[PDB]
């Protein structure tokens, strides 16, 4: 009956920068609560009744709103504030989509590594090819699998770590899953990596044998 | 102090049902509405419903009518949610959260959540394969075909920790989890010292060590 | 005795995803490929793809790359299709169909089909307005069942006593996202003095049950 | 990959009449399947492998073809055969465009009715004007809304029923929707109907406020 739409979905904020995220309702409401959830942990009450700060919430956190537009404000962004914030209220049937607030840092292009399937895995009927993208920022990246220059689709699964504690970067591993018969049919396997820190795509490849 | 104790994890077969428990302590159970919140992997918070423990009045999210049924036991101060006709998309972390009184003070205490996995696979140990390396170089181990979560990966009995990345475990079309753990080492060390990944799978009591050679 | 069972209707919001289920029974699930077919409203049929439940091998219509994802659950003999990033173009009826073995005996069992509506509307009961018969034989009166969500509504006349000459039109989706419907009936003009006429509108998703009297 | 085209789009067959519809492929295929779909129901395997009748299909149906041209035939049309027939083969991603087979009856001109908006609805700010076309055949018709002799465009939606099981006619409702403010700014509301059963167009109208 009352839909909550948060904006924006993802936020990159440097240390000390001002941070403002918004939560809009499809109809008028009296108040709005905000919840904090970090990866692996349960959500916590953070700002209730529009502007009341829950216990332990730093003074740099601010709540405000009226009618259909509510907001959460951080006057000086700190690295401990990196989390996902959800807005909600009894009047709404479910939570907002959330706003993932990440720590902003300098651009670091990914380091690309390729790994052929092991010999003992080839002894079965499966050949996994793994492409590693190590310590890059921002998150946005594109990994293409090329085997004999044929563009692959629907046969690769990706996994991305959370933002690193020390250097605030991301890591990504893409696994190409192909049978042993299809693997030895072709010769050259490659992953093509594109990222805003790379003016030219980085390609890592190998040949069987 | 307020505590909302939930069991950590449960593996349930598709088609069956499961009754999740939320045992409270530190306050009068009938004084606060209890909420339940679904969080599918990698997704946001979804609100299931609420129950008043005083008379068991319930209000549900429209999309969970007939899927989840909230109940209460006052005698043990415990709230329950029964999810029935389980399918793969019911795999989620399910939270119970206490509603404040007055209600406009939000959900102040949350449980740790029960990680529910809906799968038909049986407890199976992982297969570990080397990610052979080829200034700085990367090597690792491919931990494949295990159930259920999780596995722990160590490098050289815990001596090699810097530069290590243990990625989140993806789920394959076979119903088994697959995980990669990588580590960057100087190229000069290749061929000299040995690199061994220590994979431990608690549910199946399986421990696997694999040497990674170029 | 083979049954393919799909849920009747699914309302899902734009930009989200929906997992359509197709529970099978009466045969060994792994012995037949499973097809999925799309039918937009007032449109024809479009083949989406096929999956082999034995090894989860999939063949797709290239127009649904990324849009649709086929999986199977062998432990419950259920095939699934997941349509992601939903927009208004995706509102259709989705059928699951069992492919024969050999394939040239065509798709021999079809699911009921799941009507997927990509809408952001809230649940809302209808407003029922009369369609009064004019001054000037055979007269026509009716009711305008307007602005409700979701589908459907049922319409009865005089608690089911008046059925001859009744036309209840298929609902229409307005630009607002809500449905409108009209139910009409032709009656002798002489009866407009004595015999009263009452349309009975019932909308279960909102527990709305309206009775409306129609009179000149 | 291969495109399938059926002819004709709509077939009107009298009871007892011979019916034949064709399915043309852009390239040669070895076989063609035919599916039947009645409104509100799923498609059903009707004729597979060009000429094999599926179970429950009465003997009056038959299929034939080779190369690019395939067909479906009914030796004698029965009312229960009225449906939309699609052709399809594994070499195509789209089914055939379909042949809607209806029952042909005698010509019947529509009985036209117009309804002003009720007072209850006007108190909410919206005016709905309804134009009813009752029990006509064939399906082809033209409805035009005239507000003070000005043709409306885009501010109306129409709904048509399926072919009636009792008398094989059609019925059509057109709803013109205006704001209460715009409604009170005009006098005469009218819908004009043309149909092949009508010598001249029929118009039903009213003046706002009676």
């Amino acid at each position: 009956e009352i839909v909550l739409t948060q904006s924006p979905a993802i936020m990159s904020a440097s240390p000390g920068e001002r941070v403002t995220m918004t939560c809009s309702a499809s109809s008028g409401v009296n108040y709005m609560h905000w919840y904090q959830q970090k990866p692996g942990t349960s959500p916590r009450r953070w700002i209730y009744d529009t502007s009341k700060l829950a216990s332990g919430v730093p003074a740099r956190f601010s709540g405000s709103g009226s009618g259909t537009d509510y907001s959460l404000t951080i006057s000086s962004m700190e690295p401990e504030d990196a989390a996902t914030y959800y807005c909600h209220q009894r009047g709404s049937y479910t939570f907002g989509g959330g706003t993932k607030l990440e720590i902003k840092r300098t651009v670091a292009a990914p380091s690309v590594f390729i790994f052929p399937p092991s010999d003992e895995q080839l002894k079965s009927g499966t050949a996994s090819v793994v492409c590693l993208l190590n310590n890059f920022y921002p998150r946005e990246a594109k990994v293409q699998w090329k085997v004999d220059n044929a563009l692959q689709s629907g046969n690769s699964q990706e996994s991305v770590t959370e933002q690193d504690s020390k250097d605030s970067t991301y890591s990504l591993s893409s696994t190409l899953t192909l049978s042993k018969a299809d693997y030895e049919k072709h010769k050259v396997y490659a992953c093509e990596v594109t990222h805003q820190g790379l003016s030219s795509p980085v390609t890592k490849s190998f040949n069987r044998g | 102090q307020v505590q909302l104790v939930q069991p950590g994890a449960e593996v349930v077969k598709p088609g069956a049902s499961v009754k999740l428990s939320c045992k409270t302590s530190g306050y009068t159970f009938t004084s606060n509405w209890m909420h339940w919140v679904k969080q599918a992997p990698g997704q946001g918070l979804e609100w299931i419903g609420e129950i008043d423990p005083s008379d068991s009045y319930t209000n549900y999210n429209q999309n969970f009518q007939g899927k989840a049924k909230l109940t209460v036991d006052k005698s043990t101060s415990t709230a329950y949610m029964e999810v029935s006709s389980l399918r793969s998309d019911d795999t989620a972390v399910y939270y119970c959260a206490r509603g404040s009184n007055p209600y406009y003070y939000a959900m102040d205490y949350w449980g740790q959540g029960t990680s529910v996995t809906v799968s038909s696979a049986s407890t199976k140990g992982p297969s570990v394969f080397p990610l052979a390396p080829s200034g700085t170089a990367a090597l690792g181990c491919l931990v494949k075909d295990y159930f259920p979560e999780p596995v722990t990966v160590s490098w050289n009995s815990g001596a090699l920790t810097s530069g290590v990345h243990t990625f989140p475990a993806v789920l394959q079309s076979s119903g088994l989890y697959s995980l990669s753990s990588v580590v960057t080492v100087p190229s000069s060390s290749l061929g000299t010292q040995t690199y061994i990944c220590n994979v431990n799978h608690k549910p199946s009591n399986t421990k696997v060590d694999k040497k990674v050679e170029p």
